[PDB]
């Protein structure tokens, strides 16, 4: 019944992530991890999903009360992260990975780069470690990389990630040969990223 | 006793502590903390110095020190 | 639950008067005709706290690895190596 | 910036025992062909207390390199049970990896590494000089630590 009613929650709190509705997916969060860690405790890995999601909304919800749904968000994202590096399947690793990719975007909106350059880093750690060489997570977190490194004037560094990112949508599209027009339309984001990266 | 001047708090301290996960200290990191970041300042301080005795300016500001720093080495938590 | 926190990005963590009589000491060792921009000065603090919190995340590490939770200095020595510069 | 450009290591057959040969996987790139040496080093850390027990364990001079990707397995031997400080003995502890361009370090990737008993009652009450043939050395892949110091590279 808890298990039951909390993995519906955490459905239509995603359901409510597609509807545009931010605080609606946050209460449907909220709740659902106040279950589970009712239930199996704040220690508990089956909390994880619910604390990552739950973390995940109160990000969205911040967009000047921003910094305390930081705190929140952070708290619970940093839970997730350790839930997950305790497990040592693929699923949770790149699970911790997702929450250390979460955590370092907690921290550009915090503008605190020096530690989101770190998540993110520890994302690509993980990620790197699991997924494969053209896997499309690899360029979703060395474009977030470059950009934070942008922001932290590094703009070198910047375009270097840029680049390992294009380059991982471009030797993806050479096993998708022997979502096209998916890679074909989001590289003008990232060049046009590349071109004012170092333009400062 | 001049030798004992400190430039952080035993607050500080810990407040760093923390925030990089840490959940309890042993006496002694104060101590330890403290002298680890003499060190790094000693390190620093010369190489902006220097730079400030090479650009031949007397009242060194931070253009100095950023040079100084990426002269000390990052730390990076993987390869890619 | 006791897991990491984080900074808010308004100021430091760090008082700038007691931080740099510490500068100026270091610094009169070397010479002893020398003066520091209030920039310079604030630029080694934040060089300063950002050295001290990466330490913090590897010697919570190496002390999280032996079964422990009170850190002791030589994970302070040890995660300093890791690094590495003495 | 860098010529030369660290893409990987990988730590192979971890955990194993004290004894044994390390084995890293290495994969750099560099950015043009290189005129003067790539020298990689493997170090063991063998107390925290003082760099003085630093023991290199193996080293290999390249050059010159050409550019482009390349990949070599670093192997090392066991570092040296006679020189280790029997405090710093079982316990955690760093390996590193560093390279040198003509005599220049710039970078620096770094492992901790958890040394443990296995035997049961050891780890329960060990002995006072450390049984090294018992011992198991587990590298940290999971957390590895790169410092990059930036060089003359001309």
């Amino acid at each position: 019944d808890v298990d039951s009613e909390a993995k519906k929650l955490l459905g239509l709190g995603q359901k409510h992530l597609v509807m545009g509705d931010i605080p609606a997916a946050v209460n449907a969060f909220q709740e659902a991890a106040s279950l589970l860690g009712k239930k199996y405790g704040e220690t508990a890995n089956e909390c994880g999903e619910a604390f990552f999601f739950y973390g995940k909304s109160l990000l969205e919800l911040a967009r000047e009360e921003e910094i305390g749904n930081l705190e929140l968000a952070w708290d619970m994202l940093d839970l997730a992260k350790i839930i997950f590096k305790r497990q040592e399947t693929k699923e949770a690793q790149l699970y911790a990975a997702q929450a250390h990719l979460k955590l370092g975007e907690v921290s550009v909106e915090s503008e605190n780069y020096v530690q989101a350059v770190e998540e993110f880093q520890s994302c690509l750690n993980l990620q790197e470690q699991y997924l494969e060489a053209h896997d499309r997570l690899l360029a979703e977190t060395h474009y977030q990389l470059g950009l934070a490194y942008g922001y932290n004037s590094q703009y070198d560094e910047a375009v270097a990630q840029f680049s390992k990112s294009i380059e991982v949508i471009e030797n993806r599209m050479a096993v998708l040969n022997e979502e096209i027009e998916e890679l074909k339309e989001l590289l003008p984001e990232i060049r046009e990223k590349i071109e004012d990266a170092k333009e400062s | 006793l001049r030798d004992n001047i400190q430039g952080i708090t035993k607050p500080a301290i810990r407040r760093l502590a923390r925030r990089g996960g840490v959940k309890r200290i042993s006496g002694l990191i104060y101590e330890e903390t403290r002298g680890v970041l003499k060190v790094f300042l000693e390190n620093v301080i010369r190489d902006a110095v220097t730079y400030t005795e090479h650009a031949k300016r007397k009242t060194v500001t931070a253009m100095d020190v950023v040079y100084a720093l990426k002269r000390q080495g990052r730390t990076l938590y993987g390869f890619g | 639950r006791e897991i990491r926190r984080y900074q808010k990005s308004t100021e430091l963590l760090i008082r700038k008067l007691p931080f740099q009589r510490l500068v100026r000491e270091i610094a009169q060792d070397f010479k002893t005709d020398l003066r520091f921009q209030s920039a310079a000065i604030g630029a080694l603090q934040e060089a300063s706290e950002a050295y001290l919190v990466g330490l913090f995340e590897d010697t919570n590490l190496c002390a999280i690895h032996a079964k422990r939770v009170t850190i002791m200095p030589k994970d302070i020595q040890l995660a300093r190596r890791i690094r590495g510069e003495r | 910036m860098a010529k030369v450009s660290v893409l990987n290591v990988a730590v192979l057959e971890n955990p194993s025992p004290f004894h044994s040969p390390f084995r890293f996987e290495i994969s750099f790139e560099c950015s043009e062909a290189l005129a003067d040496d790539l020298e990689w080093k493997i170090i063991y850390v063998g107390s925290a207390e003082s760099e003085e027990f630093d023991q290199i364990l193996d080293s290999v001079l390249v050059g010159p390199v050409p550019a482009g990707r390349h990949m070599f397995v670093f192997q090392a031997d066991a570092p040296n049970p006679s020189l280790i400080p029997e405090t710093d003995a079982v316990g955690v502890t760093v390996v590193l990896i560093t390279c040198t361009y003509h005599g220049q370090e710039f970078i620096r990737v770094g492992y901790y590494v958890n040394n443990e008993y296995l035997n049961p009652e050891l780890r329960e009450n060990p002995p006072m000089k450390p049984d090294f043939s018992q011992l198991q050395r587990n590298i940290l892949a999971s957390n590895p630590r790169v410092t990059r110091f930036h060089i003359n590279w001309d």
